RNA sequence: GUAGG
C-alpha cells in the first residue's frame, strides 16, 4: 500500500522530472557566467503538479463530514 | 414518411446540400464575439446568429423578412435555420473514406484485388501504384525497344572490355616502371596489388550496375496494372528510363483513378467463372468478392463514391459555441478536427502554389488524409488524437455508437416532462386502485388544469394572476388541486421495470406529508421493498392516453402474471400468516370450550367475546338459506323422507368458528372451504376466483381478505425473543460423538495410514451424515406453535435452511476458489460462532454478493438481446388456415395399472388448442379450438388417452405473422388473445425476468475442469445463441457397428454405418467415461459418450422436430432446477425464430450466392417463381444460429443499426443501397410514429362514433 | 506512428559542409539568373534556352538537397518550440516552409554557415504559426505577444518575490492600466470541451448539464398570447375608428409602429388629428373600465 | 468519483 507520502513523494517526483528537463533545455540554449541557481530553474513544473494532483486525482477524496465515524472510515 | 433510402453520397450531391464554402479557421472576434466572415459559424453560409437580424444591422426587423442585405449578404430569416443549414469543405488533394476500408472484407469487399497492407502502403503515401499502362502499345514496339536495349548492353559491354584493356595496361605500366626505379626491395608487389584491388573495385561496380540495368528490364517486363513499388528510387528510375507508356501515382488518387477505369462487369463475369470451377479458400474469397461486386452492379451508384472530393460540414448549433458565465467557453471537440483539416488543407494549397519538392507535398497530403479520417472516427488508426491530453477526441462516428450514442440514448429512451419521484411508504387502508400523492407533487404536475380551474371558478381574474396565485400556494388552489385530480390515472413505474407489470395505473389521492402511498397487494408485482425506494409517477395528458391508462393499464385488471399463468397481486410476508392462524387445525392453542353445537355464526363471535370459546375449536355452525356447501358436501346431507336440496338452503357442519368467518369473506356464491389455507391453497383459491368471477368482485374480495388478514396477523401475537428459538438438547451429544469419530480418524491420519486426500474425503462424508442428522432432530424437536414454525410453515417468509443455520450447526462452508474445508462450523447463530469460523463464513458471503452484481449484469444483457429478435412477431391472424399440429404426452411416468398426468403438463399442453377432434369411445370429448384446463385434461387422462395433438406456433402457417387461433389463450388475461397483441415482447421479458433469480453455480468444480457442464444463466445463453456447448458429445451418425481406437496419443472412436455405407470416425479426448459397447450395434441419435450435445448436428441428421424439442427441454430443466416455471409458448417463439433463415446449397438455378443465409420466405418465393419459370429449384437446408446473428441478418437497416453494432451494419446497408420500410416496432418507436401493435393497428384507428337517431330524438 | 515515418523519409540524405553549400549556392544563382534569361520575351536560341532550362532544374534540384539536408535542424527547432498548443507535425511543416522562405532569400554574400540565416527565418515561421493557429478563439498578433509577455513577466514576479503582486504592480511593470491588464487576463483564456468527463467516469457529460436560452419557454409564450387576445377584445371595445388608429400607431399588425404623420396617408387625415385622436385614446383607456384586465399583464 | 436502490 502506497501511503500519502509515497503518492506525493512520487508525484513531486515527475514534476522535478519535468523541471530537470526543462533547465537541461535551458542550459543547452544558455550562455556561460550568465548562470545563477535564482534564475535557471522553473517553479512551475513543481506546483503544476503538486496542485493537479491535489486536484482532479481519484485518490484525492472530498471530506466526509456526517459525523466522526464517517470521517476515521 | 414510408422509407429511408441510404445511399453512397457522390461530390455533387454534397455541393448540392452546401450553402456556401468554408474557407478559414476563424470562429469569432476575440473582442465583439461576434461570428467571423467566410469561417465557421458564418452568418452568410449557415444563417443570422439572432432572429431576423443581419450581421451589419441593415435590418434589424421582423416586418421585412426574406431579403438579403447586400452588406453582408445574411439572409433575414428565425435563427433556428442554423440548425438545419449546412456548408462543405473542399479539398485540393483527393483523400478515401476512411469507413469503407480499414475493417472487415464485408465492407471493403475486395473491390481491388489488393491485400490490405498494399492500400495501408499505397494511400499513406509509402509506395507507387500504376494507375494505367499502355499494354498494347508495348507490345506493339517490343522489337525495337528490344533492340535498342540490345544496343545498350553491346556498348556496356564494348566501354568495359575497354576499361579492362586500360586496367591491363595500367596494371603493366605501373608495376614494370617500379620494378626498374627498384625503390625497396617489393614495391613492384605492392602497387601490383593495389592495381588489382582496383580492378576489384571497378568489377564490383560495373557488376552493381549490370544488376541494375536487368532487374530494371525485368521490372520493365513485369509492367501490369496494380502493381506496387514500395522503392519510390526504383519508381523514379523507371520513370526517366521510360515514360509515357505507364502512368503511376501515390495516395488515394491512384484508387481514384483506378475506380474510375475499373470495369465491375468484366471482374463480376471472371468470379461468376471461378466459382463454377473452384476449390478451397479461394472459393470463400470470390464469394465474398462476388457479393461486394454484385451490390455496386445492382445499385446506380458508382464505385468512385469511395473516394470523396468535398467534406461535409455540420450546420453550426449542433456544434454549439455557447457562452458561460466568467469569461469562460465551451465548444464541441467538431470544432478542433475541422479546424485542423482545413489548416491543413491550406497549407497544401499554399505550398502547391510555389515550386515546392516531391517529399514536402507528399508529406502534406499524407497529413490531409490522417486529418479527414479523424473527423469521420478518430482512433481507428494508430493512436486516438488526444487533444488535451486527458482523453481522446470526439468525432462523427463516435456519436453514432455505444451505451452513450445517439441511437440508444436519444431516440429509443428520452426525457418527458409532466414527471415527478419520491420515496414510497404503504398504505393500507387504500383499495386496489388508489395511491397517495403529496400536495406539492400533485399541484406541480396538474398546473395548467390547476390554472384553468381557478380562472373558471374565478378566483383568480387572469392567466398571469393565476400563476401568481399557485406558485404563491393558497389555500383555495390546494381546494381546486383536490378537485380536478380525480378521474384522472397517472402511472406509477419503479425502475428496473424488468416485466410489462412494471407500470401500473391509478388513481390519484391528495395526502399530506411528502412520500407517495402505495397499495401493499400490488408492491409484490413490481418487487418494489420498502426498504427505502422511489417510484416514477408519469401523466397522461392526451385523451387516448387517459383512456387507455384506464382499460389496460389499470391495476385491478393485472391479477394473472403472464409467464405461467398464476396469480401475482396477492403477496404473503404479514397477512398469509393471519389466514392460516384463522383457519387452522386445533392444538394452535389450548383449545377452550370445543364440541358445542351452536345456532349461527352470529352465536359464535359473541361467545368469542364472552372469551369461552377459542378461534380454533371443532364445533358445529348451522347457516341460513343461501349459504352454498362445501364442494364435497354435496353427496353427503341430512336425513330426511323427504327430498332435500342441500345446494341452496339450511344445512350443519362440524367446523372452526375461523372457518366460518374466513368463509364470509369470500363471495356468497362461492362453496364453502373447510382446510388450511396457507399460500398455495390462497393461490389456487385466487386463481379460481380470477377465472370464474368478473374483475370488480375479484378487487372486493382481495380487499376484504388484506384487511382481515392484516386485523387477525395482529391479533396472531407472533413476535421473536430469546426463548423462542430454542437449541435442540440432543445436538451436543450426536456433535461430540462425531467429534470423537473424527478425532480416531485424525489419530490414524497423524500415523500416515490414510492419505491426506483421502482423509479430508471422508471427513466430508461423515460431517455431510452429522449436519444432516442434526437438521432432522431439529425438525423434531420445534412445535407447530412456535412463532418461527407458524411464519415457516403457512407460507409468509422464510426456508427451512435458514432456521437450520439459526438453530443448528451452520456446518459445511466452502473454502475460497470453489474449495472445501475439512472442519465445519460446530455452532449456531443463537450460541454464536466463533473468529475464525466466522472468516470462514465471510469466505463465502463475499463471493455469493459479487455474483449476484454479475448476475444482474449477464441477465439484462441477455434480455435486451432476447427482444430484439423477437420483436416483429405480432398476431396479425384471428384464426389459421391449415390443420398440421404437434403432438404432446397428455400423461407420462404412468404407474402399473393406472395413468398419472405428467408433473409439468401446465407448462407444456395447458392453454393450448386442440387442433384436430379427440375420439377414444367413438364421441368426442374435447371439441376442437376448445382450451384445456383441469377438467378436460382430467376427463382426457381419466378415458385413458396417452397423448394428443395440440395446435402451436411452429406448425402454424399465416400469410402474416402468427394467427391467434395456434398462439392458444394468453396468460395474463385468461382468455383468447387478442388481434395485434405484442407476443414477442411478453416472450422475451418472461425469459428474462427470472434470470437475475437463477443465481446457481457448480457448489464445487471437483478438481476437474471441462468435466461439468456450463449451469444456470451461461448455460441458457449458451443454448440461446447456438454455441457450441463446451463439454460436446459426439452423436452417432447413423445404424451400425461402434467400436473404439485407444490410440497412445489420443483416443479415438470409429462407427461402420450398417448397410455397407462409408465409414465414420471422431476423435475423442483421453479422458472418455464413455457408455456405449465397443464393436457394438449403435442407433442413429445415440450419443457417444457423456457430456452436452451439440445442436447444429442433431438438426443436421434428425430433423427441426428434435432440435425444437431438445432445446425446450433443455432450456426448461435448466430454468426449473431452482423452481422457476415458464411456459412453452414463450421459449417457441425464439426457437421459431431462430430457424427462419435456411443456408442454400447449390445455387444454380436461383442464380443466387451459393451457401448463403436466406429467409426461408424468401426461400419458397424463389423455389416457386424458379419452378414456374421451367428451371430446377436450388436446394437448401435448415440452419440453427444464435439470435444476435439473426437480429444483425434482418432486413430492416435501421434496426439493425439501433442494435448494439452499428458501424457494419450502416457501412454494409449503403454499400447495398437497401431502403428500409417502417413495419416493425424499433422502426417506428425512432421516428416517434404509433407502433402497429394494438391499438394503434389499422382497422382499430378508422372507426366512426354516431349516436343513435332514438338517442338523439330522447334529448 | 507518422513521425516515425517521416523521420524514416528523411532517412539518410548527405549533410552539408561549407565547400558543397557555396558550391551550391553558385549553382543557385547560375540557374536563377537562367530562368531570368529566358523569362525575357526576346527571343533565344533553342539550345541555349533548353540550357537554361536544364540548368535551372539542376539549381532545383540544389534547393531540395538544401531542404533535405536541413530538415534535421528544423525539426530540432520544433521540438524546441513545441508543446505549446500547437501539434508538434504541424509545427515541423511550418519550419519546412520558413525553411523553403529563407532559402528563396539566401545567397552566399553572407559569410557564415547556413545554420546561422535560416534559423531566424524558421524561427519566424514557427512563432507565427504558433500565434495564428494556436487558440480556438483567434487573437491578433499584436495581442497575442501581449499575452505572452505579461505571462512571462508575470512568472518572473513569483520567482522573485514569491506572492501575487498587486494588480498596481502588475500594471507598473507593465506599464500598462489596470483596466487592461484585466481585460488582457480574460482574453487569454481557453475553451473548455463540452464533451469533458463531468468529473464522471461514466454516463456523464458537461454537455448536458447547462441549460440554454434561445428556447421558448411554454407558461411565457401562452401569457403572451392570452395578453394579445385580451389586448385585443379590449381595443374592439372602443370605437373601431379610435381601434384601427391606434393599432397602426403602435404597429399592433405590424412589427414597427408608424409615425403620426405616417399614418395620415392611407387614412387620410392631418398630422395633428391624428394625434388628438391618440391622445383621447391613450386618455379612455387611462380609464380605469379598461385597464383592469391589463393590469396584470403590465 | 462516491453513496442509496
Ligand atoms: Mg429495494
Ligand atoms: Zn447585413
Ligand atoms: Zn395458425
Amino acid at each position: 500500500i502506497r501511503n500519502v507520502g509515497e503518492l506525493i513523494q512520487n508525484q513531486v517526483r515527475t514534476g522535478l522530472a519535468r523541471m530537470e528537463r526543462v533547465v537541461r533545455e535551458r542550459m543547452t540554449t544558455q550562455d556561460v557566467e550568465a548562470i545563477t541557481p535564482q534564475t535557471l530553474i522553473n517553479i512551475r513544473p513543481v506546483v503544476a503538479s503538486i496542485k493537479e494532483f491535489f486536484g482532479t486525482s481519484q485518490l484525492s477524496q472530498f471530506m466526509d463530514q456526517n459525523n466522526p465515524l464517517s470521517g476515521l472510515t | 414518411f414510408d422509407e429511408l433510402r441510404i445511399g453512397l453520397a457522390t461530390a455533387d450531391d454534397i455541393r448540392q446540400w452546401s450553402h456556401g464554402e468554408v474557407k478559414k479557421p476563424e470562429t469569432i472576434n476575440y473582442r465583439t464575439l461576434k461570428p467571423e466572415k467566410d469561417g465557421l459559424f458564418c452568418e452568410k453560409i449557415f444563417g443570422p446568429t439572432r432572429d431576423w437580424e443581419c450581421y451589419c444591422g441593415k435590418y434589424k426587423r421582423v416586418r421585412f423578412k426574406g431579403i438579403i442585405c447586400e452588406r453582408c449578404g445574411v439572409e433575414v430569416t428565425r435563427a433556428k435555420v442554423r440548425r438545419e443549414r449546412m456548408g462543405h469543405i473542399e479539398l485540393a488533394a483527393p483523400v478515401t473514406h476512411i469507413w469503407y476500408f480499414k475493417g472487415v472484407p464485408s465492407r471493403l469487399g475486395y473491390l481491388l484485388d489488393l491485400a490490405p497492407k498494399d492500400l495501408e502502403k499505397v494511400i499513406y503515401f509509402a509506395a507507387y501504384m500504376i494507375t494505367f499502362v499502355d499494354e498494347e502499345r508495348r507490345t506493339r514496339d517490343l522489337p525495337s525497344l528490344e533492340a535498342h536495349v540490345s544496343v545498350e548492353r553491346q556498348q556496356i559491354e564494348q566501354r568495359r572490355d575497354s576499361d579492362l584493356e586500360a586496367r591491363a595496361k595500367k596494371l603493366e605500366t605501373d608495376l614494370a616502371e617500379l620494378e626498374a626505379e627498384g625503390a625497396k626491395a617489393d614495391v613492384r608487389r605492392k602497387v601490383r596489388e593495389g592495381a588489382e584491388r582496383e580492378m576489384k573495385q571497378l568489377r564490383d561496380r560495373a557488376q552493381r550496375e549490370i544488376d541494375r540495368l536487368d532487374e530494371v528490364w525485368n521490372r520493365f517486363k513485369n509492367l501490369k496494372v496494380q502493381d506496387l513499388e514500395g522503392d519510390e528510387l526504383l519508381y523514379r528510375e523507371l520513370r526517366d528510363r521510360f515514360g509515357t507508356y505507364f502512368d503511376g501515382s501515390m495516395g488515394a488518387a491512384a484508387l481514384q483513378k483506378r475506380l474510375e477505369s475499373f470495369d465491375l462487369d468484366e471482374e463480376a463475369e471472371r468470379l461468376r467463372e471461378i466459382i463454377r470451377t473452384g476449390k478451397g479458400q479461394k472459393k470463400t474469397r470470390a464469394l465474398k468478392r462476388l457479393k461486394v461486386v454484385s451490390a455496386f452492379l445492382q445499385t446506380s451508384n458508382s464505385p468512385k463514391g469511395m473516394v470523396l472530393d468535398c467534406v461535409p460540414v455540420i450546420p453550426p448549433d449542433l456544434r454549439p459555441m455557447v457562452q458561460l458565465d466568467g469569461g469562460r467557453f465551451a465548444t464541441s471537440d467538431l470544432n478542433d478536427l475541422y479546424r485542423r483539416v482545413i489548416n491543413r488543407n491550406n497549407r497544401l494549397k499554399r505550398l502547391l502554389d510555389l515550386g515546392a519538392p516531391e517529399i514536402i507535398v507528399n508529406n502534406e497530403k499524407r497529413m490531409l488524409q490522417e486529418a479527414v479520417d479523424a473527423l469521420f472516427d478518430n482512433g481507428r488508426r494508430g493512436r486516438p488524437v488526444t487533444g488535451p491530453g486527458n482523453r481522446p477526441l470526439k468525432s462523427l462516428s463516435d456519436m453514432l455508437k455505444g451505451k452513450q450514442g445517439r441511437f440508444r440514448q436519444n431516440l429509443l429512451g428520452k426525457r418527458v416532462d409532466y414527471s415527478a419521484r419520491s420515496v414510497i411508504v404503504v398504505g393500507p387502508q387504500l383499495k386496489l386502485h388508489q395511491c397517495g400523492l403529496p400536495k406539492a407533487m400533485a399541484l406541480e404536475l396538474f398546473k395548467p388544469f390547476v390554472m384553468k380551474r381557478l380562472v373558471d371558478l374565478n378566483h383568480a381574474q387572469n392567466i398571469k394572476s393565476a400563476k401568481r396565485m399557485v406558485e404563491r400556494g393558497r389555500t383555495v388552489v390546494y381546494d381546486v388541486l383536490e378537485e380536478v385530480i380525480a378521474e384522472h390515472p397517472v402511472l406509477l413505474n419503479r425502475a428496473p421495470t424488468l416485466h410489462r407489470l412494471g407500470i401500473q395505473a391509478f388513481e390519484p389521492q391528495l395526502v399530506e406529508g411528502k412520500a407517495i402511498q402505495i397499495h401493499p397487494l400490488v408492491c409484490t408485482a413490481f418487487n418494489a421493498d420498502f426498504d427505502g425506494d422511489q417510484m416514477a409517477v408519469h401523466l397522461p395528458l392526451s385523451a387516448e392516453a387517459q383512456a387507455e391508462a384506464r382499460i389496460l393499464m389499470l391495476s385491478s385488471n393485472n391479477i394473472l402474471k403472464p409467464a405461467d399463468g398464476r396469480p401475482v397481486t396477492m403477496p404473503t410476508q404479514d397477512m398469509v400468516l393471519g389466514l392460516f392462524f384463522l383457519t387452522t387445525d386445533s392444538e394452535g392453542r389450548s383449545p377452550k370450550g370445543e364440541g358445542r353445537a351452536f345456532g349461527s355464526s352470529a352465536e359464535a363471535i359473541m361467545a368469542f367475546d364472552a372469551g369461552d370459546l377459542t378461534l380454533q375449536a371443532k364445533i358445529d355452525i348451522r347457516f341460513p338459506v343461501g349459504t352454498i356447501p362445501p364442494r364435497g358436501f354435496e353427496p353427503p346431507a341430512r336425513e330426511e323422507g323427504e327430498p332435500e336440496w342441500q345446494q341452496g338452503d339450511t344445512f350443519t357442519l362440524k367446523t372452526t368458528l375461523g372457518r366460518a368467518l374466513f368463509n364470509e369473506l369470500l363471495p356468497e356464491d362461492y362453496p364453502f372451504v373447510d382446510y388450511e389455507v396457507g399460500k398455495k391453497q390462497l393461490s389456487e383459491i385466487v386463481n379460481d376466483l380470477a377465472e370464474r368471477y368478473p374483475k370488480v368482485i375479484v378487487a372486493a374480495t382481495l380487499d376484504n381478505l388484506k384487511a382481515a388478514g392484516f386485523f387477525w396477523a395482529t391479533r396472531s401475537g407472533v413476535t421473536v425473543a430469546i426463548s423462542d428459538i430454542v437449541v435442540p438438547d440432543a445436538k451436543k451429544e450426536i456433535v461430540k460423538g462425531y467429534e470423537g469419530q473424527d478425532e480416531k480418524v485424525q489419530k490414524q491420519y497423524e500415523r500416515g495410514l490414510i492419505t491426506k486426500e483421502e482423509r479430508t474425503q471422508e471427513l466430508i462424508a461423515i460431517w455431510t451424515k452429522a449436519t444432516n442428522e442434526v437438521a432432522e432432530a431439529m425438525n423434531d424437536n420445534f412445535p407447530k406453535t412456535n412463532p418461527v414454525s407458524m411464519m415457516v410453515n403457512s407460507g409468509a417468509r422464510g426456508n427451512m435452511m435458514q432456521m437450520r443455520q439459526i438453530a443448528g450447526m451452520r456446518g459445511l462452508v466452502s473454502n475460497a476458489k470453489n474449495e472445501t474445508i475439512p472442519r465445519p462450523i460446530k455452532a449456531s447463530f443463537r450460541e454464536g460462532l466463533s473468529v475464525l469460523e466466522y472468516f470462514i463464513s465471510t469466505h463465502g458471503a463475499r463471493k455469493g454478493l459479487a455474483d449476484t452484481a454479475l448476475r444482474t449484469a449477464d441477465s439484462g444483457y441477455l434480455t435486451r438481446r432476447l427482444v430484439d429478435v423477437s420483436q416483429d412477431v405480432i398476431i396479425r391472424e384471428e384464426d389459421c388456415g391449415t390443420e398440421r399440429g404437434l403432438k404432446l404426452p397428455i400423461a407420462t411416468r404412468d404407474a402399473d395399472g393406472t395413468l398419472r398426468k405428467a408433473e409439468d403438463v401446465e407448462t407444456s399442453v395447458y392453454a393450448r388448442m386442440l387442433a384436430e377432434d379427440v375420439v377414444i369411445d367413438g364421441k368426442v370429448i374435447a371439441p376442437a379450438n376448445v382450451d384445456l384446463g383441469d377438467v378436460l385434461i382430467d376427463a382426457l387422462v381419466a378415458h385413458g388417452v396417452e397423448e394428443v395433438k395440440t395446435r402451436s406456433i411452429l406448425t402454424c402457417e399465416s400469410q402474416v405473422g402468427t394467427c391467434a387461433m395456434c398462439y392458444g389463450r394468453s396468460l395474463a388475461t385468461g382468455k383468447l388473445v387478442d388481434i395485434g397483441e405484442a407476443v414477442g415482447i411478453i416472450a422475451a421479458q418472461s425469459i428474462g425476468e427470472p434470470g437475475t433469480q437463477l443465481t446457481m453455480r457448480t457448489f464445487h468444480t471437483g478438481g476437474v475442469a471441462g468435466d461439468d457442464i456450463t449451469q444456470g444463466l451461461p448455460r441458457v445463453v449458451e443454448l440461446f445463441e447456438a454455441r457450441t456447448p463446451k463439454g460436446v458429445a459426439p452423436i452417432s451418425e447413423a445404424s451400425g457397428r461402434v467400436r473404439i481406437e485407444e490410440t497412445e496419443k489420443t483416443k479415438k472412436i470409429v462407427v461402420t454405418p450398417d448397410d455397407g455405407s462409408d465409414e465414420t470416425a471422431f476423435p475423442i479426448s483421453k479422458r472418455a467415461r464413455l457408455l456405449v459397447g465397443e464393436g457394438d450395434h449403435v442407433e442413429v441419435g445415440q450419443k457417444l459418450t457423456v457430456g452436452a450435445t451439440n445442436p447444429h448436428d442433431v438438426l443436421r441428421i434428425l430433423g427441426q422436430r428434435a432440435v425444437q424439442v431438445h432445446l425446450v427441454g433443455e432450456v426448461q430443466k435448466v430454468y426449473n432446477s431452482q423452481g422457476v416455471s415458464i411456459h412453452d409458448k414463450h421459449i417457441e417463439i425464439i426457437i421459431r425464430q431462430m430457424l427462419r433463415r435456411v443456408t442454400i446449397i447449390e445455387s444454380g438455378d436461383a442464380e443466387l450466392l451459393p451457401g448463403e443465409l436466406v429467409e426461408r420466405t424468401k426461400f419458397e418465393t424463389e423455389n416457386r417463381r424458379v419452378v414456374q419459370e421451367g428451371g430446377h429449384p436450388a436446394s437448401g437446408r435448415p440452419q440453427l444460429m444464435g439470435i444476435t446473428k439473426a437480429s444483425l441478418a434482418t432486413e430492416s437497416w435501421l434496426s439493425a443499426a439501433s442494435f448494439q453494432e452499428t458501424t457494419r451494419v450502416l457501412t454494409d446497408a449503403a454499400i447495398n443501397a437497401k431502403s428500409d420500410s417502417l413495419i416493425g416496432l424499433k422502426e417506428n418507436v425512432i421516428i416517434g410514429k404509433l407502433i402497429p401493435a394494438g391499438t394503434g393497428l389499422s382497422r382499430y384507428r378508422n372507426i366512426r362514433v354516431e349516436p343513435t337517431e332514438e338517442a338523439k330524438a330522447a334529448m | 506512428d507518422p513521425v516515425k515515418d517521416y523521420l524514416k523519409q528523411i532517412g539518410k540524405v548527405p549533410l552539408l559542409n561549407a565547400e558543397q553549400e557555396v558550391e551550391l549556392a553558385k549553382r543557385i544563382e547560375a540557374g536563377l539568373f537562367a530562368e531570368d534569361k529566358l523569362a525575357n520575351s526576346d527571343k533565344l536560341a533553342p539550345k541555349l534556352k533548353r540550357e537554361l532550362e536544364i540548368i535551372a532544374e539542376d539549381g532545383r534540384r540544389a534547393k531540395n538537397h538544401l531542404l533535405e539536408a536541413n530538415l534535421r535542424l528544423v525539426v530540432s527547432l520544433a521540438k524546441r518550440y513545441t508543446g505549446r498548443g500547437m501539434l508538434f507535425l504541424d509545427l515541423i511543416q511550418e519550419g519546412n516552409l520558413g525553411l523553403i522562405r529563407a532559402v528563396e532569400k539566401f545567397d552566399y554574400t553572407k559569410g557564415y554557415k547556413f545554420s546561422t540565416y535560416a534559423t531566424w527565418w524558421i524561427r519566424q515561421a514557427i512563432t507565427r504559426a504558433m500565434a495564428d493557429q494556436a487558440r480556438t478563439i483567434r487573437i491578433p498578433v499584436h495581442m497575442v505577444e501581449v499575452i505572452n509577455k505579461l505571462a512571462r513577466v508575470q512568472r518572473q514576479m513569483l520567482q522573485d518575490l514569491g506572492r501575487e503582486p498587486t494588480p498596481e504592480e502588475l500594471a507598473k511593470e507593465l506599464d500598462m492600466t489596470p483596466e487592461k491588464v484585466i481585460e488582457v487576463q480574460k482574453y487569454g483564456r481557453e475553451p473548455i470541451s463540452l464533451h469533458t468527463p463531468l468529473g464522471e467516469d461514466g454516463d456523464s457529460e458537461f454537455g448536458d448539464l447547462i441549460e440554454d436560452s434561445e428556447a421558448v419557454v411554454p407558461a411565457d409564450a401562452v401569457s403572451f398570447t392570452l395578453l394579445q387576445e385580451q389586448l385585443h377584445s379590449v381595443l374592439d371595445t372602443l370605437s373601431e375608428r379610435e381601434a384601427g388608429v391606434v393599432s397602426m400607431r403602435f404597429g399592433l399588425t405590424d412589427g414597427q409602429p408608424k409615425t403620426l404623420d405616417e399614418i395620415g396617408k392611407v387614412y387620410g387625415v392631418t398630422r395633428e388629428r391624428i394625434r388628438q385622436i391618440e391622445s383621447k385614446t391613450m386618455s379612455k383607456l387611462r380609464h380605469p373600465s379598461r385597464s383592469q384586465v391589463l393590469r396584470d399583464y403590465l
